[PDB]
């Protein structure tokens, strides 16, 4: 039941205790810690709370223009039913989404505001569009430690770059 | 907050 603090240093998702996971954050030429204030870019340092409980299917906004609604939890993405250009943006996505929310003022006011919309996903692009995509193992880890435990389920997220390095994990399908 |  104990509260989880993952650590992001730009390139390693750290479950405390448990392993490392490669993981990816910004579009190509914006992963860097210089950029977190760029839209689409590394996603901005600080603390995050993630919505881990499991809510099934993420609700589609505009079927049209591939268009996914926000949800506060862990969802899946509806690939199955994906035609046309929806196959091109939703393999963007992935399979499994988890919702974050700027867990503090500080974190909240970082560029202006401007920035949101944050989650942690499981394509295989080696690339994000402003969130975290990391490796899919973590999304099967997370339901073995979890569902066998009966009481409160506590996770977040610490984002700190301590370098310039590349934002890159190396997530990219091998 | 779109991501395309």
């Amino acid at each position: 039941m104990m509260a989880v603090r993952l650590t992001f240093d730009g390139q390693k998702l750290t479950w405390p205790g448990i392993g490392i996971f490669k993981a990816t954050t910004g579009l190509p030429d914006l992963q860097w810690p210089d950029k977190q204030c760029v839209p689409d870019a590394a996603i901005p340092e600080g603390n995050y709370k993630l919505f881990i409980q499991f809510q099934g299917e993420a609700p589609i906004r505009n079927a049209a223009d591939c268009d996914l609604g926000p949800s506060w939890g862990w969802s899946t993405i509806p690939r199955g039913q994906a035609a046309g250009t929806c196959e091109i943006y939703w393999a963007n996505w992935g399979y499994n989404r988890i919702r974050l929310e700027s867990a503090d003022e500080k974190t909240r006011k970082a560029c202006g505001g401007k920035r949101g919309g944050f989650y942690i996903h499981d394509s295989t692009k080696g690339y994000s569009h402003g969130c975290i995509e990391v490796e899919p193992v973590f999304f099967r880890i997370l339901k073995q430690e979890t569902e066998k435990e009966n009481g409160e389920k506590t996770f977040t997220v610490n984002v700190k770059y301590v370098s310039g390095q590349q934002t890159n994990g190396g997530t990219k399908q091998g | 907050h779109h991501h395309h």
